[PDB]
């Protein structure tokens, strides 16, 4: 075999207190956020706490790109391709920051007489779409454990 | 480049007929009194001023230089006068019969020369009176006023127009006229000249920002098309015209504004047409509207929803006139988390004699999850309670032996449960410190059949099945269709990351394995196989960070009532810069699966038919220092032709930039011989530089002009 | 000749 059962926690024993900071608070990323920080048992402090121990992930600029990805032999969209980008940054008290970011491609059919319908699947991808973001923003948070242990080696 | 201009620019240090004398002077002679010989040499924060002949007044910091050069310090430009002048304590720099440039020292590219010049320092801005502009030593251009903006603040004004040869339209011309109206919005009005129509078409941006967000409207009107009216002379007038809104913002972090809104005049518009924010790639134009309150535990949002469509195929669109969301949440109820979805919406038809809708929906879900260091488990239970009242019902009962009906309610009970586990290995055959990290998940899924045929399908479409698409609870985007599930989904995904913990490498596969046929009873679906249950859908993932500049990712689709992989795509890409990259990619998707999932006549349809197969690159390059190369070549490789292809050359100096684009695209199709049309254009565009902050090598915007635009892929 | 650039708020 070789393999065993994961031994540590997917995020860092350092970062199981921490405080959440967006400039939309109550938008579907930062409720993603919350929601993957949460299943991962971290708690979350308000941004006006009185702790300066704890280290703090800052939710930055967020993209959504819609664009034409394959055509028909008339030139029309076959395919779109979606694409979020999300930039964050994680500041730990007395070191440096960390940027991080996520990046999630999706792709669909488009079809012209189900208008309607392609506009609630679009929404229904967008939504899922968050979800990635915030599993590969929560997946980088050992990588910034081993730098602030290599910036102190 | 940057560094190559900065090096031909002077930088500014932190007294005394007589020579050094301190702004700071030089000569061989000076007489004080005021000063008067010789090799006059002047310094200070923003110029030198060099001349056989000056003056100066030392309590009003004043000053004349005659027959003199001058050139500007931290800052690009230069030029000579045969009367110098410095007034109001330094704001103003002032030149009788005067000169000015951005160009370096002795490369005398451009310059505009003036009876008089007047650099004015506070308001930024070179003035002219009596311009003339030249290339080299010929003069292009006079004006008995012009405006120069000799650094970064907003102005009133035309800007640098452009031009292009098309096929569609002949040659084209754009002059800006740009409005600085105010810090927080503005207006740009751009006449645009088309040869073929012999029409000037008027286009006009708007920009704000506000409280509510920041927004974009574009209003283009021609008042008549030469072009139209022979194509369609049975109309009152050949009146062409385009409107588009964009709004978003979050204000007071609470209310959530957006706007996404294009209507045209007919649907012929965007072929016609290039235009900043449509496409000939396009099949209608989007009208959405939508105000929403959200909070941390609760949010609801109104909106609307409409589409134009261009194809004359079928004419009905249905509308969603108004559609309201809610969603409330509580977590911590016991040990269980609970949140509630509710919907309100009607549904209107472009068509006086299809059916109209108001649907109501309610969505109350419980959960438990479960979790580990190695491994999760989460149950959901929930209601899936519909009503219907349809409306318009007389012409669709004449048609159809299945009827629908005048009041529908639709109740469901849907159970999952969804594990996942993780497990870790120590590595010794790729490097030292390597982890290599494997992730298996299991999801069963339970909803019972309820025959639908009674509801009219206004906003259910079929979904696609990627790799994450296998762990949906869904068959359809919307209300209007719920498909019966008894399923397990199965899947693994292992991660390879280095000795920093960084993750290097995934690759996901998964299965949808079916107990019973996935029902809604309005199913009519055409595939090349009788097969209800068994392991039907496979979907499969993968990404390499091959290295911080190397990066491929794939997807596959396969499915058995297909009897082929459905879609796949796949890409390499090599970036270094924003300037050096190299694309590689590959889009499928099968005959079989556009007949499945797209209207019936795609199946009959040259033009649609055959599917995706679709080979792309793309590369962006400097050549020497000066030099930008952006190229993109797409191929049909079903029918050995070209889909679409770009090449941008821009030549990139301190004193200007020149682009050339081309593009030749897939445009439409002949229906009196069955090929398809393509657009050729050339477009060229031409601008000052080393006056402002801008010198950008152009190609990032070259590599988003074209249909199929460029997406980083590392 | 004019200048576009950003907005920003006054």
């Amino acid at each position: 075999c070789g393999w065993h059962l994961r031994d540590t926690t997917q995020v860092p024993s350092t970062m199981k207190v921490m405080i959440l900071d967006s400039g939309d608070p109550n938008g579907p990323l930062s409720r993603a956020v919350r929601n993957q920080l949460r299943l991962n048992g971290v708690e979350l402090l308000d941004k006006e706490t009185t702790r300066k121990d704890v280290p703090s992930l800052r939710l930055g600029k967020v993209s959504i790109a819609k664009d034409t990805a394959s055509v028909f032999r008339n030139g029309q969209t076959a395919e779109y391709q979606m694409i979020m980008t999300v930039n964050a940054t994680v500041l730990i008290p007395g070191r440096d920051i960390y940027p991080i970011s996520a990046k999630v491609f999706r792709s669909f059919f488009d079809n012209p007489q189900m208008a309607l319908a392609k506009d609630n699947e679009q929404d229904m991808i967008v939504k899922e779409m968050y979800d990635r973001a915030a599993e590969q923003l929560i997946r980088k948070l050992p990588s910034i454990r081993a730098a602030d242990i290599r910036s102190d080696e | 480049l940057a560094s190559q201009c900065m090096l031909g620019v002077p930088s500014y240090r932190p007294t005394i007929v007589f020579v050094d004398i301190m702004s700071r002077l030089q000569a061989d002679e000076v007489q004080l009194h005021t000063v008067d010989l010789g090799n006059v040499h002047y310094d200070d924060n923003q110029v030198i001023l060099k001349g056989p002949k000056g003056w100066a007044n030392l309590n009003t910091k004043d000053t004349n230089v005659w027959e003199g050069d001058y050139q500007m310090v931290g800052r690009q430009g230069r030029g000579k006068a045969d009367l110098m002048k410095q007034r109001g304590e330094n704001r103003y720099t002032i030149l009788d019969n005067g000169s000015f440039t951005s160009c370096l020292p002795g490369s005398d590219t451009w310059s505009v020369v003036g009876s008089e010049i007047i650099h004015d320092r506070e308001e930024q801005v070179a003035e002219i009176w009596n311009a003339r502009f030249k290339v080299g030593p010929v003069p292009i251009f006079y004006s008995p006023y012009l405006q120069l903006p000799v650094g970064d603040k907003r102005r009133s004004g035309f800007l640098i127009p452009n031009a292009k040869y098309t096929t569609t339209n002949y040659f084209e011309f754009y002059l800006p006229y740009y409005w600085n109206i105010a810090p927080n919005m503005d207006a740009t009005i751009t006449p645009h000249y088309m040869h073929r129509r012999g029409n000037i078409m008027w286009e006009n941006e708007f920009r704000y920002l506000s409280q509510a967000g920041a927004g974009l409207m574009e209003l283009d009107y021609l008042p008549s098309d030469k072009v139209y009216e022979d194509e369609h002379p049975n109309d009152d007038s050949s009146r062409r015209w385009l409107f588009y809104w964009n709004h978003s913002g979050v204000m007071d972090q609470v209310w959530r504004f957006n706007v996404d809104y294009t209507k045209v005049s007919d649907p012929s518009y965007f072929n016609d047409f290039d235009n900043k924010y449509g496409s000939s790639t396009d099949g209608y134009a989007t009208q959405k509207f939508s105000v929403g309150y959200a909070v941390q535990n609760f949010n609801a949002t109104v909106s609307t929803k409409q589409f134009q469509v261009f194809s004359e195929q079928n004419t009905s669109s249905y509308s969603a006139e108004p559609q309201l969301d809610v969603n409330y949440y509580q977590n911590d109820v016991g040990p269980f988390d609970t949140r509630i979805y509710g919907q309100a919406v009607h549904f209107v038809n472009t068509r006086d004699d299809m059916p109209e809708a108001t649907r109501v929906h309610l969505e109350p879900t419980i959960n438990l999850p479960l979790s580990n260091n190695w491994g999760s488990i989460n149950t959901e239970a929930k209601l899936l309670a519909t009503h219907y009242q349809q409306t318009n019902l007389d012409w669709y009962n004449s048609r159809n032996t299945t009827k629908l009906d005048e009041s529908v309610n639709r109740v469901m009970p849907q159970f999952k449960v969804d594990g996942k586990m993780v497990f870790e290995r120590d590595m010794e055959m790729l490097a030292p410190g390597y982890t290599q990290t494997l992730e298996p998940r299991a999801q069963y899924l339970y909803v019972p059949y309820r025959d639908q045929s009674d509801i009219y399908n206004y906003d259910s479409s079929l979904l696609q099945s990627d790799y994450s698409g296998l762990f949906r609870d869904r068959t359809y985007g919307g209300l209007d269709r719920i498909a019966s599930a008894n399923q397990v989904t199965t899947g693994v995904t292992s991660r390879i990351y280095d000795d920093a913990a960084v993750e290097r490498f995934n690759i996901s596969v998964g299965q949808i394995y079916y107990f019973t046929e996935s029902r809604t009873g309005d199913d009519n679906i055409t595939w090349e196989n009788d097969d209800k249950t068994g392991s039907l859908v496979w979907a499969g993932d993968t990404y390499w960070r091959i290295s911080e500049r190397w990066g491929l990712r794939g997807g596959i689709q396969y499915d058995t009532r297909l009897d082929n992989v459905a879609t796949s795509n796949s890409s390499i890409e090599y970036r270094r810069d924003e300037d050096r990259l190299v694309q590689l990619n590959y889009r499928y998707a099968s005959p079989e699966y556009i007949q499945a999932t797209l209207p019936k006549y795609y199946s009959t349809a040259e033009q649609y038919k055959n599917g995706i197969s679709q080979v792309g690159a793309v590369a962006s390059w400097p050549i020497a220092d000066r030099w930008s190369i952006v190229g993109a070549y797409y191929y049909d490789t079903n029918a050995n032709k070209q889909a679409d292809s770009m090449l941008g050359v821009q030549y990139s100096s301190c004193c200007y930039a020149i682009r050339v684009g081309y593009e030749r695209k897939l445009n439409g199709w002949d229906n009196d011989k069955q090929h398809a049309v393509y657009d050729n254009a050339i477009g060229f565009n031409i601008e000052l530089r080393g006056l402002s902050s801008n010198y950008g090598l152009g190609t990032q915007e070259m590599l988003r002009s074209n249909i199929l635009p460029y997406q980083n892929t590392l | 000749c004019g200048l576009k650039g950003p907005l920003y708020f006054p």
